[PDB]
């Protein structure tokens, strides 16, 4: 289906959001870009009706495993896809909506053992229409 | 060069015990870095290792700049990965790197290649590869091996102990290999200790992951059990 690629990994902490707008049943496809080796992994944290306030203090320092499944929409956690070590590393995540509305979803690359250092923090702000 | 042909000159006649070595204490291991984000563990792997051999083989306590090698490596690719051997070779023909303190870490900032930031400069004089198969050997006598290993997101989960996640498809980052070790794990049914082996690896997250900065990976007695394909490339630097 549709389809969305972020997105520029800097070292500070920072923030991104990015508007979507999708028909129902449309299926979007988001594409996580990151560094192989860093320590640094892609997590699925949220998704809101709220304009979420992101405290990177507050996320898990352990593995989230849950995908995101209810009646009005539906998000994956990030899945995956001489060596190059330490070369570009793809994951994707998958957006299905179920019903008109609007979505905040929250990615975020960041340092389970240690998440204040250089979180960068996807939100998609999707309308199902 | 022969690994053979060097390994002579280091070993002997001598046997070695398969269980337990562990340079951290025999004055072969220097401090954990961090290399951020950013792919660039090709260069903390090798420049580690450059270390390592000064520790040893001098006892000169020293510590190396990865910025230079990020900056001034133009086989490898800085931030966006890069190739140990390449590490090496580009060693040589800088003619030896600049000491950190002199040549500070900035990760992905901008920052240009200057290789006369320093005076004294420490070089490497050769490099060798070391057989999937020789690496207890190679560790023994010839010191920290930099290596290559195949790493999935559960290493980043990784605290304590002998790891026990997931490993990775394909190689993709860079460590070093600093010794082995043997702990025994009393059997619930049995009550009697059993005989476990780990590689004992340096990694370059920073000292807050892992046991303060190391992790102990599943081998065998003979180190022939190579996980997480760790040691698919092995390359030790000489300076003497």
């Amino acid at each position: 289906g549709k389809s969305l690629k972020l997105g520029n990994i800097s070292n500070q902490t920072n923030q991104e959001t990015i508007t979507q707008s999708l028909s129902v049943g449309e299926i979007l496809c988001i594409d996580l870009e990151g560094n192989a080796g860093t320590g640094y992994l892609w997590v699925l944290l949220g998704i809101h009706k709220d304009e979420p306030i992101i405290n990177p203090e507050n996320f898990p320092t352990k593995l989230t495993k849950k995908s995101f499944f209810s009646e009005e929409i539906s998000v994956t956690q990030p899945k995956k896809y001489m060596q190059l070590l330490g070369g570009p590393d793809r994951m994707r995540s998958v957006i299905k909506g179920h019903k008109p509305g609007k979505y905040y979803i929250v990615y975020s690359y960041y340092r389970p053992f240690s998440p204040t250092s250089g979180a960068n923090t996807k939100i998609i702000y999707v309308t199902v229409q | 060069m022969n690994y053979e042909e060097v390994i002579k000159k280091y070993r002997g006649e001598e046997n070695f015990d398969h269980a337990a070595y562990d340079w951290r204490l025999h004055s072969g291991v220097t401090p954990v870095k961090d290399q951020k984000n950013c792919g660039s563990a090709w260069a903390f792997s090798s420049i580690g290792s450059v270390e390592s051999q000064y520790a040893i083989r001098k006892n000169k306590l020293i510590t190396l700049s990865e910025q230079e090698l990020v900056d001034c490596s133009f086989k490898n690719y800085g931030c966006n990965g890069g190739l140990i051997n390449n590490a090496f070779e580009d060693m040589i023909e800088l003619g030896g790197i600049c000491p950190d303190g002199d040549y500070p870490y900035v990760s992905d900032a901008p920052n240009l290649c200057n290789i006369d930031r320093c005076t004294e400069k420490y070089g490497i004089k050769n490099y060798l590869s070391v057989p999937d198969n020789k690496l207890k050997e190679a560790l023994r006598f010839l010191g920290p091996i930099s290596i290559s290993v195949a790493v999935s997101d559960d290493f980043a989960f990784y605290k304590e102990g002998i790891f026990d996640g997931e490993c990775g498809d394909q190689l993709n980052h860079a460590v070093m290999l600093v010794g082995f070790g043997m702990k025994e794990i009393v059997n619930p049914l049995t009550k009697k200790g059993e005989k476990h082996y780990y590689y004992i690896i340096k990694n370059s997250w920073g000292q807050q992951w892992g046991e303060r900065g190391f992790i102990n990976i599943e081998t065998d007695e003979s180190g022939l059990m190579r996980k997480c394909g760790l040691g698919t490339d092995a390359f030790i630097p000489l300076i003497e």
